[PDB]
This record gives structure tokens, sequence and C-alpha cells, in this order.
RNA sequence: CGUCGUAGUCCGGAUUGGAGUCUGCAACUCGACUCCAUGAAGUCGGAAUCGCUAGUAAUCGUGGAUCAGAAUGCCACGGUG
RNA sequence: CUUACCAACCCGAUGCAAACUGCGAAUACCGGAGAAUGUUAUCACGGGAGACACACGGCGGGUGCUAACGUCCGUCGUGA
RNA sequence: CUCCUAAAGAGUAACGGAGGAGCACGAAGGUUGGCUAAUCCUGGUCGGACAUCAGGAGGUUAGUGCAAUGGCAUAAGCCAGCUUGACUGCGAGCGUGACGGCGCGAGCAGGUGCGAAAGCAGGUCAUAGUGAUCCGGUGGUUCUGAAUGGAAGGGCCAUCG
RNA sequence: UGCCUGGCGGCCGUAGCGCGGUGGUCCCACCUGACCCCAUGCCGAACUCAGAAGUGAAACGCCGUAGCGCCGAUGGUAGUGUGGGGUCUCCCCAUGCGAGAGUAGGGAACUGCCAGGCAU
RNA sequence: GCGGGGUGGAGCAGCCUGGUAGCUCGUCGGGCUCAUAACCCGAAGGUCGUCGGUUCAAAUCCGGCCCCCGCAACCA
């Protein structure tokens, strides 16, 4: 599970998730999984989708993970009233905007990359699409 | 909370005095300064005394 | 000013053609000789550092400059600002009258002499070497010796490379192993 | 580290203060061979009077053009050149040089010649 | 451990903006450092408060080789 | 008779380097001895413990057996005592 | 000596930040000038108060689960 | 007290997110003169990853009595000389508070320090280091003094709990 | 009037850095000497004084050069005031404002006062 | 939910007040004994639960994580 090794602060504001994404094109590999929806990606979802793609291509070629869950999310335990300070950090998320490229793959045929990305997309809470590297 | 309050009495006949602090552990020597005495309107020397 | 006079007349015109200099100002020079004595152990007692600097005062006839610790480091357990060692820099003819005093007296005295190294150059044309014994100088008498502390000697030259650097001291007949 | 740039750093503070005070300053520049003197307007861009040893009108009457008594000649000259021009009170700008020796000999000579500073 | 502390706001910032006419002694800007520097007819207090040393209109300029912001009084 | 004059020394001799001698078919493992050089620990020894009653203890040399060579061991002898 | 691996700095490429900024709006705010419009709508002093339990909606946020007809601020509107 | 939340003037809540203070200093204050870091590389007696020396790179990544922020090269950082302006009376004009208050302040008078001089100095780079009133203490005082002269007590000024 | 140098400014990177070249009559720099004025918490290095044998090596100035920095449109995009709308954690429409980054490109500063030298 | 604790093999100091690791037992070598215990002489073993920070310097001071024993969980 991806997680920052250390942070300047432990807890962060909720914030908002407006706007479109940066890094909207395949920059390392040849095929990419681009998010068309908006939402959060927990570190477990990222790891689950990575394993689904890693096993799909039988550990072949190269795989990049363009996102990183750097935002901590706190929760209050059960049977606890409101107040008495912010909750404890439970997991980390990466904010996703439409157009964000999540994963990139290289070294495999396209027809195999589509199935690998299709298996991984089933683990993610946001709608995605298949993209390929283009001549800028 | 170590600095004690002291007073500097004018060497002139007037009873005028200033007040200041002093760390009597590191500086056991008496403090002597030239300060303005508003009674005689001159700069005389002021010597230390107990508050 | 023996080698000083020997500098401006002999070693300039052999070097002027050795490197084919256009101006005489291109020939390297010798700015200063600075003698460092890192005591290090004076923190235990400082009575030994004054007489330690008393030796360095007799080697060059100049009152030494006591160096202080630039920063606190516990690896040698000293706090910043402690008197840690003395040094003397020599310029002008006092450098020269000392510069011959070792090359003609400081060379033929060191125990098991084998010659100086040609690799002990800074990389931009400045030489530095350390003598281990202080009883090698005529000034310091053997009778009066409380310790056998050495010292470092570095040669500051206007040379730009080590080749021009080694060429200059070679002109003064420096022992190069 | 050139000695010049290290000297402008020494002269920057006093020049800022004189500029803030709106005073007409007497700038002094000293070289190993010559000595110079200028009286600058309070705005710092107009030279009212000037005198130096590179002017042959003053250089011919000196044994050497860069010693202490040569500076006294420029100090005397720049003051009488400014008195008739109308300036009487100025501020001495040593301009990074120590107020000692030649620049000091230039100052008191101008002070002796009737320039109030 | 536990948060919940803060200090009273100090009401810093610019008090008289560009073009405003001020009397001598009027405070122009309160600041912690010298974010703004004193120009002509402007003093710098011990807490780096910039105050007008003469009547006139305040003027903001950026000058010098470090592009520092200066405040001066156009005496009128 | 001279010297050393209380010091790790003109005490102490370990260890090591170089050069050799002899025995022996053969001195590498693994001999004894010589010369030059070097000069460890050691400044009288904790708990404890041993021998000795008179030509004894202590100390000083000498010889023999075994043995080509290889004794600080063993067995014997006398000097001082 | 070459060797399951980890790897600083630097260089190239790619992201992230309420407590990052070599950039930087819209608005808002302060000041000046100018018309038109507004029953002085402004300020000062004096007489009399009431009120100091707010609610929801929009926008910007903290908090909570971007849960609550939740909670806590900013601002506007309506109810009061 | 400092930062964020705070929505680019000010201000702005929560048992919201992070840290500090209840001092220190007669020099760590004033002034004049001077000075410029961190880190790393190379070379060099003991000496080592790390001491002092020399050179280059580097350019403030350092430093600031202490938290954070804003500042700081003209340095507000570092060093030395001489010093007491860590002055007395005031104070145009502002800032900030419901108020009590708190803050900034050119200039004026008296006297003083440093500087050749222009000048600078009414504590410290700035923002925390604090406690109203009553009662009482101590010193001073061309104030008052219950018939009068004194005194007690009170007032005023300085200061303490 | 032109060239060149020095001083003081304006301006504050289109002005900086690098690379290459170049300059000594004057100027400047290094330089020479140092008992003395003065100076080194040691050192005439620096500061200071007395000088003019040497040199433009360094430094500084100048010239060239697009290696880097720097400047930088147009268009689009993001955001956003007001009004309206939706599938309302986010958007869309009308209208006004309109970046940042990046791209084309620009770019090896410009200028005032005074002084000296040289040509004129 | 609040208090105290973790350091040679075992049991405990030092921490408060930063620089310097103590005690008793045990273990190891040597003695006494015919032999063992007791006893006598000497010696070894901790880098302080961890990671992180403050400091020139951390067992010692401050944060977090692991653990260990405690106290509290009240009115319906």
């Amino acid at each position: 599970m991806l997680q920052p090794k250390r942070t300047k602060f432990r807890k962060m504001h909720k914030g908002r998730n407006r706007g479109l994404a940066q890094g909207t094109d395949v920059s390392f590999g040849s095929f990419g999984l681009k998010a068309v929806g908006r939402g959060r990606l927990t570190a477990r979802q990222i790891e689950a989708a990575r394993r689904a793609m890693t096993r799909a291509v039988k550990r072949q070629g190269k795989i990049w993970i363009r996102v990183f869950p750097d935002k901590p999310i706190t929760e209050k335990p059960l049977a606890v009233r409101m107040g008495k300070g912010k909750g404890n950090v439970e997991y980390w998320v990466a904010l996703i905007q439409p157009g964000k490229v999540l994963y990139e793959m290289d070294g495999v045929p396209e027809e195999l990359a589509r199935e690998a990305f299709k298996l991984a997309a089933a683990k993610l809470p946001i709608k995605t699409t298949f993209v390929t590297k283009t001549v800028m | 909370g170590i600095r004690e309050k002291i007073k500097l009495v004018s060497s002139a006949g007037t009873g005028h005095f200033y007040t200041t602090t002093k760390n009597k552990r590191t500086k056991p020597e008496k403090l002597e300064l030239k300060k303005f005495d508003p009674v005689v309107r001159q700069h005389v020397i002021y010597k230390e005394a107990k508050i | 000013a023996k080698l000083h006079d020997y500098y401006k007349d002999e070693v300039v015109k052999k070097l002027m053609t050795e490197f084919n200099y256009n101006s005489v100002m291109q020939v390297p020079r010798v700015e200063k000789i600075t003698l460092n004595m890192g005591v290090g152990e004076a923190i235990a007692d400082k009575k030994l550092l004054d007489n330690a600097a008393a030796d360095l005062a007799a080697i060059s006839g100049q009152k030494p400059l006591i160096t202080k610790a630039r920063k606190s480091v516990a690896g040698f357990k000293i706090r910043q600002g402690y008197p840690i060692g003395c040094k003397v820099t020599l310029r002008g003819e006092r450098m020269w009258e000392f510069f011959e005093r070792l090359i003609t007296i400081a060379v033929p005295r060191i125990r098991d002499f084998r010659g100086l190294s040609a690799k002990s150059f800074d990389g931009r044309g400045n030489y530095s070497m350390g003598v281990r014994e202080q009883i090698i100088f005529p000034e310091i008498d053997y009778d009066k010796v409380d310790r056998v502390r050495g010292l470092d000697i570095t040669i500051t030259t206007t040379a730009k490379s080590d080749e021009e650097g080694r060429a200059l001291l070679a002109a003064f007949d420096f022992p190069f192993r | 580290m050139d000695k010049k740039s290290a000297r402008i750093r020494r002269a920057t503070r006093a020049r800022r203060k004189l500029q803030e005070l709106g005073a007409t300053r007497l700038v002094v520049h000293r070289t190993p061979r010559h000595i110079y003197a200028q009286v600058i307007a309070p705005n710092g861009s107009e030279v009212l009077v000037a005198a130096s040893t590179v002017e042959k009108a003053i250089a011919e009457q000196l044994k050497y053009t860069g010693n202490k008594d040569a500076a006294a000649a420029v100090g005397k000259a720049v003051a009488e050149r400014a008195l008739e021009k109308g300036i009487k009170d100025v501020s001495f700008d040593r301009s990074g040089f120590q107020y000692h020796g030649r620049v000091q000999a230039l100052a008191d000579a101008a002070r002796e010649a009737g320039l109030q500073f | 451990t536990r948060n919940g502390r803060d200090s009273e706001a100090k009401r810093l910032g610019v008090k008289r903006f560009g073009g405003e006419s001020v009397l001598a002694g009027s405070i122009i800007v309160r600041q912690r450092g010298t974010k703004f520097h004193a120009g002509a007819n402007v003093g710098c207090g011990r807490d780096h408060t910039l105050f007008a040393k003469a009547d006139g209109k305040v003027k903001f300029e950026v000058k010098g080789p470090k592009n520092r912001k200066f405040i001066s009084i156009e005496a009128e």
C-alpha cells in the first residue's frame, strides 16, 4: 500500500476536488488508463488494481503508477460523539480529476493491454478509459 | 525569575533614584552608571542600593 | 632575502621560457608561508598550549595566532570557541629568510630523510607538507622539550596548476622523491 | 574579492544616509597615483564643482601627484572653487576610504579654506 | 498534544493606500518586517511602522537593484 | 684495582633480522652453538602454598648416563656457608 | 576479486500541498475626480429603548462520513 | 505570542490543525570603524566521518539569546574601540480597542555619549516574558495641618508587596 | 564632434553568467619601498604612507558569440463578478473580466552629469 | 478513558538535576577439600524497548509505535 514515508503534518483539511487533471497523456509507456470520472483513490484500490494488471500480463513488460495517495483521511471510531478534536488517520487517498492518467503500460501488445486495463478498471470506483501514446 | 530589582541612587544630595534589575549571581559587582539627575539637572554618577 | 634575490634573477627567466610566458607577471610567485600547530589536546590543560605556541614563536620570530574552534563537535568533545591551536603566517622577506632556513637546514635534519612527495599539491598549484618533529629546527633546543609535537607547512603560490607549482619549487631545489 | 567592490560596500551606508538627508555631498576618490574631488547636487546627478590632480592646472605645482600634500592642494582648490560658486555647507563623503592620511589632508584643507562641514 | 490556543489579531497591513493625503506623523503601514521600506519623507519606527514625516500624498514605488517596495510622501 | 650511581639503567635478557659453524644421507616443519644488530615483560609478586635442623638451607661452579648431534631435566662432586 | 539487492547527489521526464511560492486573477476594500438620482439617505450630540436562544436557502469553508432538518464561521437572501 | 483555518484590506467560530511564553542581557544596550556565511571538494604531523591549516567550489541552503512568521548585505549577522540615550520634561499627528487601556511617533527644551563631520542614540530585527483597584510599606516633597505654633495623618512625585 | 578612460547617477537581468578575442601615451589595475602617519586579536595580505623600475598575467573595461539565465506575444485553457439553468460532493448557459504554464519571437542593455586623454 | 514501567543472565538503582552505567545474585578462571557445598582471590557481560526530534552531547528531555502491569467505565 502506497503511503508517504513521512509528512510535514499528520492531518489535512477535507478540501474540495474541483477542476480538471494535470498529466493527461501517456508519458512513459505506450498505453494508459485515463480516468474520466472524479473521486478519490484509496491506497488499497490502487494496489488492488495493480495486482489485477500485474497478474493479467503474467508479470511482463513495464507498469507505471502515475498517482500517489498523499492525502490522509481521518475517521472517528464508533460510539463517539461529535467534537473532541479531529479523528485519527485511517487511510490515504489520491484525488482524481477527469483526464488523469492513472496507470501506464509498455512492452505488451495492445489487445493484451486492453484486457489488463479492463481487469484493473473493475477494482476502481471511478469510470476510466483506454488511451494510447500519441505524437504531441 | 532570578534577576532581582535594584535601585540606583544618585551621588548628588538629592534622593532621586532609578530602578532596574540585576542578576546578583553572575554579577556580584556593584553597578555604577552616569545618569541624568532631574533635580540638579546634571549627569551625575548613580550607585547601586537595595530596593 | 637570499632566495628572494635568487628568485628575481635566476628562476624567472628559466621559467619564462619553460612555459613560454608572454609577460613576466605570468610567472608564479610565493605569497605566504603559514605554519599551523593543531594542539587538539590543550582542552585538558592550557599551560601546554602557550609553551607550544612559544615554540612556534621561536621557529619564525612571530607571535602566533591562537585559533578557536569554528563550531562545537563532540567527536573530539569540544564546544565552539575553545582555544584549539596556534598558527603563524609569514609574508615578505621574513617568509624568505625562513624559506631558505628549512630548505637548507630544515631538509637536512629530518630523521630517515627520503625526500618530499610530488603528489602533495592542492590541485591548483599550492604545496603543503607536515613535519612530525619540532626539534628539527636550530632555534628549538633539545634540552628544553616538554613534548614532541609537529606542525604543518603549506606553500601558497600564485601558480594556476600543479605543473607550474612543482616547477617553481623545483627551481629552488626542492627534494622531490 | 576585488578591493573596489569591497570598498563600495563600505561606502553604501553613508551615501544612502546623505541621499535621504537631501544634502549636497563632497565625494572623494583616491587612487595610488591621483586624488579626486566632486561636489554633487542633492539629487545626486549633477556635478557642481570638481577638482583633481589629473588637471594640469593643479598638477604642475606638485612634486608628486599622489602624496599627502598633493591632496591638500585639491582640498584647497575644490573649496575656493565652490565658495565663489555659492555652496558653503556640504557633507564629506569619504566613500569607503578611511578618514585618515590623504583624504583627511584633503578634508581639513577644504575645511581650512572655508567649507563648513 | 492538544491544540486550542491562538493570539489576538494585531491589525497589521496598509493604513493609507496610494494617493491618499496624510498629515505628518500619520501611520502608513504596520508590518512585522520591512516588507515595505521607507522612502522620502517616511520614517521607520522601532517596530518597522512606516509613518509620514511630512504632509502630502503617499506613493508606492519599487526601486533599487533588489526590486524592493518603497513608500514615499509626495510633499504637496 | 677501575667504572657504573639507582635510571627500566652499563639491570634484564625475551623476541626478531642478517651472517655463519658443526653433527648428520638430510637442520623446512623441527637441532645445538657463534658473531653483528634489536632490546618484551619484569622494579620482588593476591588468595594461597612449598623445602629445610648443620657442613643442612642458600648460593657457586664441575662431571657422567642416554647420546652422530641435541640438558634449564636426572644422577653424582666439591667451594663458600 | 567479481558478485539475489537498496541507493545519496546530479541530469532528464511526471505528479501533489490549509500551515509550499521564482507566478497570479475575478471580486472586494481604501483614496481622488465627475455627472445623474435618492424626502439627509451621512456624521455628531442628547431623550427612550429593545436585543445579546436565531432558523433555513445560496455561495466560500472548518468539523462530521463533501452523513444529518448535524455542528461552527464568512457573506447574501428570506423567515423571524 | 506565532502560523493555518480566514474566502488576495481589517476582523472572523469550533473540545478545529500545529507550536511557544510567565524570561534573558550593563552587554546580548549606544556609537564609530571593520567584517561576511552553510555545506562540500583537494592537499596537509599526530588527526580519525567530524578539531586547527591552505586552496577551490558554493552564494546565505548560514546566522539572529528563545516558538513561529515576517524581515535582515547599507546587513538587523560577526569583531574591535570608546561609552551609558536602558536620559528628564514634553509631544504635532496617527494606529488599535465597548471601555479600562495598548501601540507608533517626527519635532521642542534641558543635559549626555560616540563620530573629523553629516549624523545616530528616549534599550535589544519585530511581534510573547504579564495583573486593574483597594489596603499597606520605603524615599522625596517652596501642598495640607480641625483654636494657634508644630506634629500625627493625608495629598503629590518616585518606588515596593 | 568622434573615440577612450575615471567619478557620480538614472534604470534594476532584453541589463546576468559562460565562451572567444582584445586594451596600457593617458587613465586604471597590479606593482616598488616601508624606519615613519597608520595597521595585523600573527602577517605592510588587508588598511596606511612614500614612490614609479616593471606588467597588462590577474583584475577591470571593451568587442564578438544564443551555452544558460532573462524578456515574451497572438490564440486557447483555468479561474471568476452579475443573471439564469442542470443529472447539483460538480458543472452548464448569457455577459463582463481573464491568467499561470507553454509556443512564435526578442535579446550579448540603455542613459544623464562632470572630468581627463586622444583625434578633430 | 487517566497513572506508573521496559537498562549486563535474574531482581533492582541512575532519569527528577544531560556529559560520569551501581548493587546483591548468577556466570567464567584460580584457590581450600580425598571430593562437593559453604568460603577466599580475580575476571568477563549492559550501549539503556524501539523509531523520531531537541542538543556540541541523550539511558537521562520532549513526540510517536510496540509492548507490561495498574485505576476508571457514573445518572437513566
